[PDB]
């Protein structure tokens, strides 16, 4: 996250850590808890590492720091990535990950509500984005999960900025026009949450952006309100 | 790797 500050204990409860463990153990990217045995995430964090058994996710936990050979970690079940994922477009950047156990819903582990099939017209006005990504471009993870308010910005305005690439309607972007805010390597996966009613709602997925918080470079996010039909199919007991 | 991947490796 580029231009956040310091999250504190229980403000985004939904928020994992999917690390991978080689010969040395490292966060790559974030994901939601949607549910006791659900992580939603980007397609594009298992490119490389699709096979289940190198992957730790961490729950409740706020500073990677903390994490010790003795913090609980879940294990993968399932990665189911969207059929029609592309690589090299970004499309339908999305996938699910089935936990090998439930996680017990605490005040630091507990499920971010989806958003409703019409959430797709819905404007959302108080919107933020967390990781512990890059804090700048060739930066470093950072350990305190990072937090960041954003504005949503028109498809017709983020297309413009991207005339090298399709922005579809399955696809919504973020950002100032003179930058500074945005995502960065390291929040792949990870949640743009927007906050009415007292309630927080998962409106995307952090997914592709050039360079991070540059002017006039929005951030690109899978529209999650646009997968609801594919995440209920696939959730289905 | 995409050209604007996120992907910490790329």
């Amino acid at each position: 996250i580029v231009g956040g500050t310091n999250s504190s204990w229980g403000e985004w409860p939904w928020q994992v850590s999917l690390q991978v463990k080689l010969t040395a153990q490292r966060h790559l990217c974030g994901g939601s808890l949607i549910g006791h045995q659900w992580v939603l995430t980007a397609a594009h964090c298992f490119d490389g590492l699709p096979l289940q058994d190198v992957w730790r996710i961490y729950s409740g936990i706020l500073n990677l720091s903390d994490i010790t050979k003795d913090t609980p970690f879940s294990q993968i079940k399932e990665i189911i990535i969207h059929q029609n994922y592309k690589v090299s477009e970004g499309n339908h950047d999305i996938a699910l990950i089935k936990l090998q156990a439930p996680l017990n819903y605490t005040e630091f582990q507990k499920p971010i509500s989806l958003p409703s099939k019409g959430d797709t017209s819905t404007i959302y006005t108080n919107c933020w984005v967390t990781g512990w990504g890059f804090s700048k471009e060739k930066g470093e993870i950072q350990n305190i999960l990072q937090k960041v308010n954003i504005p949503l910005v028109t498809n017709e305005e983020c297309q413009k900025r991207y005339q090298d690439y399709k922005i579809t309607q399955r696809m919504v972007c973020a950002g100032y026009k003179e930058g500074g805010k945005d995502a960065c390597k390291g929040d792949s996966g990870g949640p743009l949450v927007c906050k009415h009613n007292g309630m927080w709602r998962l409106v995307g997925i952090t997914s592709w952006g050039e360079g991070c918080a540059r002017r006039e470079q929005p951030g690109v996010y899978t529209k999650v309100a646009e997968y609801m039909d594919w995440i209920l199919e696939k959730t289905q007991s | 790797c995409p050209a604007y991947s996120x992907y910490l490796d790329c």
